[PDB]
């Protein structure tokens, strides 16, 4: 009665991600990098590989009850730095372009002045 | 309240399950326990015994596969590029450190008695008394190669390895460079006995360890094409191995 | 599985290298392990004449 | 012929200090044994050692090892020593080693152990020191990168290779198949 | 069903990843902190390659690695060497680079092993172990003062081959790995040198021992039990490796294999000779390589 | 609205 | 794409959040085919874990993790090459 | 290539912290077919080195 909604409602997301997981590992960890020449392009492909397997290791933990999820839980915040950190790099990336675009259009006011 | 209904399935289904204890089932429960306890404690056994298996020094072994990934010494196939292919022929100091120098090039503006005291940075290892700040010309060489050792170590301790990148920095001593840079002015044995307390064969114990050294930079360039480093490298073994550095003994 | 023969009972068919005095009786172990030919250790102390073990097999790898 | 041991000297080195002052000391029977000295130091004097001119050597852990150089009369100055970590009651087999050095095989009669002490110590110590055990080999393996370097380097075997077949796991070897035999026990009785 | 490919082209002589591609006398930099190595000379700031080829920038590194050369030589690689010559107690034996590897009389595995020792009538006999053009397994051990490097054979894996045929190619489009011996379905056996040359053979016991009589390193002999179904087997394996070749193709091993059952499609052994063919199955592999990985 | 916030939420529980 | 795919997955995230957040054991005393439902679900992820296993193909979890993050740093290191000196 | 025969004295530093790497390792690196010398100072656990090197070189050896 009370687990009859849950269990169904869960598995059917399960069922909803199932295909998602196959059209995701498709082509290889290698494959899905050697076919890309960014590393830009590599880069989050590493870490969306190891974001979802974080969520699902800690999910299937769960499945056993285990009282403890700490040390896939210290795993967790570490995936969260990487992540944290290139986004900020990438952050930085914008402003080498946003303002050297802007000595573009100044230094050609210059003569217009 | 709700709570207690996990106990009110017990109240009911334990007294509803047939031979709840009829057929001596109490009695055939601790027949089934000590066959359940023979079904743990084997297995608890066999899980020490499996844990009782393997290498243990992989785990070492595999953060040290990190490393010279991460330095590019070889690709994650781990076939050695010719980075790591250079300190094969090192072995006579730390091979992790004496690749990276000669890829940061600093000798190029390095004269043969000024790279000798950085070369004295390896060949010893027992500390002393302080020597002075030194002659910048070697101590900022000194300050640069001190600079690319951390980075190296910090990913050491990004490594889980666990290496105080601090006691990491005073592995390395910087202190008879001096006398190293005046024994390449041609500086008299007499002379350089005074600057120190370390005892003099143990100086020659650095210093025929010192060619050692030398020598086996000169395979380097080889290795590479550094035709500058070539003319400079011999140079530096000129001005080092002579007078009582040519000791030999009596037996032979 | 592997054939084994007794060697307290290996008799030197020939000193590779002779002695001039009298030898000891696990030096006399010792050289037959050599002269039967399979590894050993001995383990004693220096004073004790190891230095003798290793003076026959050079000959026996000379010879 | 301690000058023919300065002959193979330039003569400017001829006169270098060290030497010219423990020259008397040497002259006076009287020899010292340590690294420090110069290689040619250290040659000349066990030479002279083993020929007896120096009756007195004032000796560290080197001639202790350093053998074919016997001694009659063996002196324990210090007990305790430092071990890296500890100025420590030296144990068994170290002093066993650090036995046997006294005592020629024709010659000496006997072999003459002399320890100087300067505590009443615990009486099992002197034992565990003296009346001493034979101590315990057993492998200090570690890793080095220049080994990790040329197996790579060299095709035929493997880093791993070398871990199946190094003694610092035979530990992890001797006691297990009788916990196995434990387990081929408990495998029964389950 | 054909004899020979005749295809006519008149009136004519011919038919007719970003990195610095740099020329010989042209400029790389002035910037002294650089080093300088390979594919580089220079006048004490003129940067100058010397090669067509690449720039390659190693952290202060530069050199010139080239497109087109010679094989290099290095050590500890496992390639096969065709005897040349026969010195005093030396032998040569080309490797296919820039000159012939040397080889000591006391550098080969003696059949007895160790228990037969040195002896100086081994030099009376240098020809009765070797001799010219023989082809065999070798191992780099280290150089000369040039970069002209030397062999042996400190193994029973690496020894004098028999059981089967060699075949050739560029050494550019063999890859490395860490294992080199490989054992293919159809009871055989590549050789891959890294030189450049390819020795096919049957997969002895000595092979079956990887994965699971000592007089005879110098035979000519075979197995005489050898099937027509293991040799025209070998011919499928031997023209897919020119199909790659002519395709400029990296060898994997699973290629090979994937390159073999994709020559299913042809009983006709023969067939495997067509330069659109091999280009076709060439395609085919490109096209599998943009699926597993 | 950071992506590690949905470990970090209690569930809907009965 | 990693917006869609991933909206899937903090999707199941919650989902994975709302499985164990309700009392399971209770049914799992009033059957074992509740446990067996659950433990089928659970062959899914016997199934669905096994999936990333594959892209490689919790003491084997420990290793991997470092090498997923191996190749995570070495991105940077480069990409600080590929920016700071430019 | 012509060596059947190996003395290994001073075995028992492979003990060393320092550098007894190189002892333990190096025999390790032996082709099996060679003899071998064992002489060092006595431990009371010779056995357990004879018990080691057996299998790993697999030919007999005496203490």
């Amino acid at each position: 009665e009370k687990i009859k909604p849950y269990v169904r409602s869960f598995s059917k997301a399960l069922d909803e991600l199932k295909p998602e997981i196959e059209k995701l590992t498709s082509k290889s960890l290698d494959e899905q990098l050697l076919l890309l020449s960014d590393e830009r392009a590599k880069l989050e492909l590493i870490n969306r590989y190891a974001y979802v397997l974080s969520s699902l290791m800690f999910a299937n933990m769960k499945v056993l009850g285990v009282k403890d999820m700490s040390p896939i839980l210290g795993e967790l915040k570490r995936v969260k730095s990487y992540m944290d950190k290139a986004k900020q790099y990438d952050n930085r990336i914008t402003k080498s372009n946003e303002k050297s675009q802007a000595e573009q259009e100044k230094a050609k006011n210059i003569i217009s002045n | 309240l709700k709570l207690m209904k996990k106990i009110d399935v017990l109240n009911t289904k334990l007294s509803s399950n047939p031979l709840t204890n009829s057929m001596r089932l109490e009695e055939l429960y601790g027949k089934y326990s000590r066959k359940h306890d023979l079904h743990e404690d084997m297995k608890q056994l066999k899980r020490k015994i499996s844990e009782s298996q393997a290498v243990i020094q992989l785990d070492d072994l595999r953060r040290r596969k990190r490393v010279l990934r991460r330095l590019g010494f070889c690709t994650p196939n781990d076939i050695i590029e010719l980075k790591g292919r250079v300190a094969c022929e090192i072995s006579s100091g730390d091979e992790l450190l004496l690749t990276e120098l000669i890829f940061n090039g600093n000798f190029n503006e390095l004269k043969p008695e000024q790279a000798a005291a950085l070369l004295s940075c390896f060949a010893f290892q027992e500390r002393c008394k302080e020597a002075p700040r030194l002659k910048p010309e070697l101590a900022e060489p000194l300050k640069a190669m001190r600079e690319i050792a951390a980075k190296i170590a910090k990913i050491m301790k990004d490594s889980k390895i666990e290496v105080v990148e601090k006691d990491y920095v005073e592995s390395f001593r910087h202190e008879l460079m001096e006398v190293v840079y005046e024994w390449c002015r041609g500086a008299t044995f007499t002379q350089i006995c005074k600057m120190t307390d370390v005892y003099e064969g143990s100086l020659i114990r650095m210093f025929k360890r010192l060619e050692e050294l030398v020598k086996e930079l000169v395979d380097v360039a080889n290795t590479i094409g550094n035709s500058s480093l070539k003319e400079k490298m011999e140079a530096v073994l000129k001005l080092i191995h002579r007078d009582i550095v040519s000791a030999g003994s009596l037996y032979l | 599985n592997y054939d084994y023969t007794p060697i307290a009972e290996h008799k030197r068919v020939n000193e590779a290298r002779t002695y001039p005095f009298t030898l000891d009786p696990f030096q006399d172990t010792a050289i037959s392990c050599i002269d039967r030919g399979e590894s050993v250790l001995v383990s004693a102390h220096t004073s004790a004449g190891k230095t003798v073990v290793a003076e026959y097999a050079i000959a026996q790898s000379l010879k | 012929i301690f000058n023919n041991a300065i002959a193979l000297l330039p003569e400017t080195d001829r006169e270098l200090p060290q030497i010219k002052h423990i020259l008397p000391l040497l002259r006076r029977g009287i020899g010292i044994h340590h690294s420090g000295l110069l290689p040619i130091l250290k040659e000349v004097i066990e030479i002279l050692f083993q020929e007896g001119f120096l009756k007195v050597l004032f000796a560290t852990e080197t001639f202790s090892i350093g053998l074919n150089m016997p001694a009659k009369t063996v002196v324990f100055t210090s007990v305790r020593k430092w071990d890296g970590q500890q100025f420590r009651w030296v144990s068994g087999g170290e002093y066993i080693q650090m036995s046997g050095r006294a005592g020629r095989r024709g010659l000496d009669d006997r072999g003459i152990v002399i320890m100087m002490i300067d505590e009443k110590m615990e009486p099992q110590v002197a034992k565990g020191m003296v009346k001493g055990q034979a101590d315990r080999l057993d492998s200090a393996f570690h890793l080095g990168y220049n080994m990790i370097l040329n197996l790579m380097r060299v095709e035929g075997i493997s880093p791993e290779f070398m871990l199946e077949h190094s003694f610092f796991q035979f530990q992890n070897v001797i006691s297990v198949p009788v916990m196995e035999k434990k387990l081929a026990e408990l495998k029964k009785d389950f | 069903s054909e004899v020979i490919t005749i295809t006519k082209r008149n009136g004519a002589f011919q038919n007719s990843s970003d990195s610095q591609i740099v020329t010989p006398g042209e400029l790389v930099t002035d910037d002294p902190i650089w080093m300088r190595g390979h594919g580089t000379y220079f006048l004490d700031n003129m940067t100058y390659s010397s090669v067509a080829g690449t720039v390659s920038r190693v952290n202060r590194l530069l050199s010139v690695i080239p497109l087109k050369g010679r094989y290099a030589p290095e050590t500890g690689d496992h390639v096969v060497g065709r005897i040349a010559e026969v010195g005093n107690k030396r032998w040569k034996v080309d490797i296919g680079g820039k000159q012939h590897a040397v080889l000591m009389l006391g550098s080969v595995n003696l059949p007895g092993g160790i228990l037969r020792r040195k002896s100086e009538s081994d030099e009376l006999q240098m020809r009765s172990f070797l001799k010219e053009g023989d082809l065999l397994n070798a191992e780099v051990q280290s150089l000369f003062q040039d970069g002209s490097a030397s062999l042996h054979t400190r193994s029973l894996k690496y020894g004098k081959l028999r059981n089967g045929m060699f075949c050739q190619v560029p050494s550019s489009l063999i890859v490395r790995a860490k294992n080199h011996t490989h054992n293919l379905p159809g009871n055989i056996t590549v050789v891959l040198g890294v030189n450049g040359y390819i020795w096919l053979r049957k997969t002895s016991q000595m092979d079956l021992a990887r994965d699971t009589s000592s007089w005879q390193i110098y035979s000519d002999e075979n197995d005489p039990s050898i099937s027509n179904n293991i040799r025209q087997a070998i011919c499928r394996y031997a023209n897919v490796i020119k199909a790659l070749a002519f395709c400029e193709i990296g060898i994997t091993q699973q290629r090979i294999v994937s390159a073999y059952e994709a020559s299913m499609v042809y009983s006709n052994v023969g067939e495997l000779i067509e330069k659109n063919v091999m280009e076709s199955i060439g395609s085919d592999i490109l096209t599998a390589e943009k699926m597993r990985g | 609205t950071d992506l590690f916030d949905v470990f970090e939420e209690t569930p809907v529980e009965l | 794409n990693p917006d869609v795919l991933l909206s899937r997955v903090i999707n199941v995230v919650r989902a994975a959040s709302s499985l164990a957040s309700q009392d399971v054991d209770f049914y799992k005393n009033l059957d074992r085919g509740f446990s067996k439902d659950l433990k089928s679900k659970a062959d899914k992820l016997a199934d669905m874990a096994n999936e990333i296993i594959l892209s490689i193909d919790w003491n084997n979890f420990g290793n991997i993790m470092d090498n997923l993050l191996e190749m995570s740093d070495h991105s940077l290191d480069k990409l600080n090459c590929a920016i700071n000196s430019k | 290539r012509e060596v059947a025969w190996v003395i290994f004295d001073e075995v028992h530093y492979m003990r060393d912290k320092e550098r007894g790497v190189v002892w333990e390792e190096t025999i390790i690196l032996l082709p099996d077919k060679v003899r071998y010398v064992f002489l060092s100072a006595t431990i009371p656990n010779a056995m357990e080195f004879a018990e080691w090197i057996c299998k790993i070189h697999s030919q007999p050896c005496h203490i």
